[PDB]
């Protein structure tokens, strides 16, 4: 079947077989546990939709991938000017994650949506994760052999180490979804908002982070030995406060 | 005014008490509280979430996503027995799993584990893998045969790719020592009842994940610290 | 399952910081008075347990253990005097700075040979919970990881008495107890030795990653 | 007499502690009150009072 | 707003007053004696406080913490007397004055290792509430500003022992708190710098006004 | 608070006392009781037991 | 025959370990610290009278009476810290191991002049009861007689002070008593000397068996 939400819709997401993260659905932030007593209304569903990322590829001696929410959507047009035109914001999603492959390709994903992911540095000593490396955007984070810069913000690349000192094997603690190639071909996070207050500066802090380790390489005797894999994000239940004049 | 009598005890701070103590910020009313999702309010929660067991942990793949996968072979001369683990919630390489991490916080454990297994092949490709238990007391088998004479089963691959099984508790006490027995401990199996069988232009080998989990009955008692990570640093701020 | 809940597992009472202050002589202020800032991430053991959750809230209890030694010439009545500073508030910086005396911060006196110390303190954050990892950044873009919000306060001592000082030494052991726990999002357990606070940094210099998985020498022999 | 527990905390003197202690003139009877306009009950009424704002805080 | 109220604000304990005596060998008597006017004026953050209202009314909870301090010869155990002397009674002059045995006064005796001393006081005046301002004079037409109906009484302390003494320093800080209180009239807030107990004066010699407004160079930047 | 008179023999240990005392392990919880045979409740039960006399105690 | 329950027999309180500890200059640590595995064998007298039933099962009641000896130089002033670490856990075997602030543990701070520490611990074994006899093997055929399920941890204790230390001697008696006991399968009395702990060893080297039955030189007069 295809889920048609908005000006978008993406086929071949079929039943509802996802997973909804800690069991919570996506709501709309209820008066009770408002920051600023209660608002007159949040209701608008322009900026709920389907943002579809370009397709990573994923080879034979692909790593892992890691993107940061709501980062990722930070230039996706409704959604990323409301984030940027306003000082507070809040959201849920709705992950889906899938790729195209035959029956004669084999290969498992682990799926895994992360609260609070803090990445762990590089490098040893007093250093630390630099801004720009944890707001990659869409393009999101590959794991690589190559040397980059200001190594000493660049965070780790110890994908088994679920990026932050933890045993990947243990990544299965959060919501998650496997994607056995031979069985299903794609996975879909249901997540609701998760953070200590109402709302935050989404500018500031990543609540979810989306990472995806190739558990079982990938393994196939076609011509060309590589296959897609295609994300599609969509925000649930956005607010957004304090907004700013734009076009300024 | 009122005849007391103190008791052998007064005074002293026993680390395990449990006393009332003046508020030092009786005024402060603190922050209300917010519904945040995922509430966890007992460590059982944890212990019954399937987490991949390192199998194969040797030294070649010792630190790698290799470590949690075992290879399956297509051609006849690989022999009859594939894996093999012991049981004990604590000892390797369970130890490292959540279930395993848990329990090494505590002194004694009890209930059935629940193992699982993922054929991570290609869609076309099918096998018999024969999965037995062994009980504590006797020596892990050494053939495919002893394997299947005892309690085990015969999982065909093709059509489904997922599997599990139940590891029931056989003690003598009700509880069990956290830490991990030889001839108290159970063992996991895993057999060749047919090799990998492929069509052409195909993987001619495939992967096998391993999860554990604990069941309804497994509990824990008598906590004491976990020996799985010992802390010998600075932790310099 | 009694002993698997949260109240159980945290809630237990360990030694959260080793205070020690030294009588000198070249100076009566001088910096006799000691002042931490309470963070229960300085004990690895402590910590793992914790970063087993996402976010956490819970009151605290906190009990000191004044350990007085003299080494010479007796000195031996002096007075203890242990102040809490709340989130915000201003911190001594001598041993005779107006924060000693004001009301807004909590002071317990102790003299030798009195029960030991204890207080409770309520769920200090301005937010909902206290974070125990945080996938965000300062104001200013930097000193990612650690949350402003999660500021527990000060735990401040200083030595009354006046000219009785013989150069005796002071340990003072603070042991806290989180009470009424909560917690949220659980995580893998922690792997690798810690190196930073508030940072997930594992690598250590010259030295190889080593995890608690012991290794074997074939799959097919438990 | 009755059998107590004393416990950890007891004989200190916590400064923001709220304990009953003895009247050290049990028999003087104080001076009544008197209907005093004006009274103030919580500090949040002198936040709802408009003040005139420095706006203009300059060295001129 | 519970945090708010008149008895969270005022109703705080604060050190009022520091209370020094020093064992002199000359006279037995001397002045080992001290005597002190209770007033809460003395320390300005607590009087700015008060002073944020016109007329106060309110009982009292007097603290003792008494700290003795030996330079040498021991002399470890000696017993305390503190005295509370009511409003228009006679004050002691002398370590051995009636006053001391006195029965209309109130006294608390205090030896080393025993629990801090703590006594109330009620609502002292002869009037309905104490007058935080005055404008108003003397009978003498002197002493404008000061009212007499305010005094609260004095809290007075000796040495009981009496040879055992060895030159030993005695420091006695006096911690008040207000209960059940209540205000009326609010004012403004002190803005400068106090420089007379009794007497809104703030003018300083050789000194410019200085207030908490801190000065920009341009208003149209905040 | 509450007006407390202290009683002759406080804090004393008395080998023979019987008062409450701190759990250690307040949280562990204790292996189950099964049913073992044979219990026994009092000392008079052993008495009731015919047991042979060393009549013939000679150095023999 | 109240008297004659097992609640009153077994039920009474008695000293089954006697543990000295001596101040050491050469090092800090040392073996300051003292571990000792709980056992109510040690004792005959009590080892006897439990030994007159198969199983038991029944609470405990610690009670420690620290003794302490200056031989000079004072030193008046020490914090003793007593610890219970439970069946499985890790022992210290330094006095600045971890175990000492470890919270899985119980522990017990007395400064002299407080009253004797006191605890309780409920039924420690795996198994429904504790073994007074064991006609059984190790799990390597070897330490015939000894039960493993019967561990009832160690009781710990170290120095707290630091260098107040003067060379100083304590002795810590201590007491422990059975509470709500039950027992199983009475067996006949203990006739002649223990030689081996967890052994029904009798045997004596060079020396003849000795019963308690008296021989008399006829039968006929009694």
């Amino acid at each position: 079947i295809q889920i048609t939400r908005g000006d978008s819709t993406i086929t071949s997401q079929d039943v509802a077989n996802a997973i909804v993260a800690y069991g919570v659905w996506p709501h709309y932030l209820s008066s009770k546990d408002a920051s600023a007593i209660d608002k007159p209304s949040q209701p608008d569903t322009s900026s709920n939709r389907f943002y579809t990322l370009r397709s990573v590829t994923w080879s034979s001696s692909s790593k892992g991938w890691w993107w940061k929410l709501p980062d990722a959507l930070k230039d996706m047009g409704i959604f990323g000017e409301n984030m940027f035109y306003h000082y507070l914001g809040r959201s849920g999603y709705t992950i889906h994650v899938q790729c195209n492959a035959s029956k004669f390709h084999q290969g498992t994903l682990i799926v895994a949506l992360i609260p609070e992911h803090q990445i762990a540095s590089a490098l040893h000593g007093n250093v630390n994760v630099g801004y720009n490396y944890t707001h990659p955007g869409e393009t999101g984070r590959e794991v690589k052999a190559e040397t980059r810069l200001n190594p000493d913000l660049q965070p780790t690349e110890e994908y088994w180490l679920n990026f932050d000192g933890t045993l990947l094997g243990n990544i299965t603690i959060f919501p998650h979804q496997f994607i056995n190639l031979r069985s299903n071909n794609s996975a879909t996070i249901i997540a609701p908002y998760v953070n200590a207050v109402p709302m935050d500066s989404m500018r500031s802090h990543n609540n979810w982070s989306l990472v995806i380790i190739p558990i079982c390489p990938l393994e196939t005797s076609s011509a060309i030995n590589t296959i897609p894999i295609t994300i599609s994000i969509s925000p649930m239940c956005a607010e957004f406060s304090g907004a700013r004049a734009k076009r300024q | 005014g009122l005849p007391v009598f103190i008791t052998p005890g007064s005074g002293q701070f026993l680390t395990t008490d449990d006393f009332q103590s003046p508020c030092a910020l009786p005024w402060y009313h603190p922050t209300k509280e917010i519904s945040i999702p995922g509430e966890v309010k007992n460590l059982v929660e944890i212990c019954q979430v399937d987490s991949l067991v390192p199998i194969n942990n040797t030294d070649t793949y010792i630190n790698s996503e290799n470590m949690y996968s075992v290879v399956l072979q297509s051609s006849i001369n690989a022999p009859d027995k594939i894996f093999s683990i012991r049981t004990d919630v604590a000892s390797q390489p369970l130890a490292t799993t959540l279930i395993g991490e848990i329990s090494s916080y505590f002194t004694h454990w009890t209930g059935s584990l629940r193992f699982s297994f993922m054929f991570c092949g290609t869609a076309n490709t099918t096998v018999k893998l024969l999965l037995a238990y062994t009980p504590p007391g006797i020596a892990e088998p050494t053939t495919r045969k002893d394997a299947m004479l005892g309690t085990h089963v015969i999982w065909d691959v093709g059509l489904q790719s997922t599997i599990s099984m139940v590891v029931p508790w056989i003690s003598a006490s009700h509880y069990r020592n956290t830490s991990p027995g030889r001839s108290t401990s159970g063992y996991i199996t895993c057999w060749y009842q047919t090799r990998l069988v492929i069509p052409p232009q195909t993987p001619p080998t495939a992967r096998l994940l391993c999860f554990v989990s604990g069941c309804k009955d497994f509990c824990l008692r008598m906590a004491r610290d976990t020996n799985l990570h010992l802390q010998s640093g600075a932790i310099a701020q | 399952r009694d002993e698997m809940s949260l109240e159980s597992f945290l809630g237990r009472s360990g030694c959260i910081h080793e205070s020690k202050l030294e009588v000198t002589l070249a100076n009566y202020n001088k910096e006799n008075f000691t002042v931490w800032a309470i963070n229960l991430q300085e004990m690895a053991q402590i910590r793992r347990k914790f970063e087993l959750f996402t976010y956490t809230r819970f009151d605290s209890e906190i009990t000191l253990v004044p350990c007085i030694s003299a080494l010479s010439q007796d000195i031996g009545h002096i007075t203890m005097q242990y102040m809490y500073v709340p989130p915000g508030a201003p911190v001594p910086n001598s041993r005779d700075d107006y924060a000693w005396q004001s009301g807004t911060n909590a002071s317990v006196f102790w003299q030798h040979g009195q029960a030991y110390p204890r207080f409770s303190l309520p769920f200090l954050s301005v937010a909902s919970a206290y974070y125990m990892f945080y996938d965000g950044y300062d104001e200013q873009d930097q000193n990612y990881g650690t949350a402003n919000t999660n500021n527990m306060g000060s735990l401040c001592s200083r030595i009354v008495t006046e000219k009785h000082i013989h150069k005796v030494h002071i340990m003072t052991r603070i042991y806290h107890k989180a009470k009424h726990v909560k917690a949220w999002c659980p995580r893998p357990p922690r792997a690798l030795e810690y190196t930073r606070a508030h940072r997930t940094n594992f690598k250590i210099e010259d030295r190889s990653i080593q995890t608690a998985i012991v290794t074997r020498p074939i799959i097919t022999t438990a």
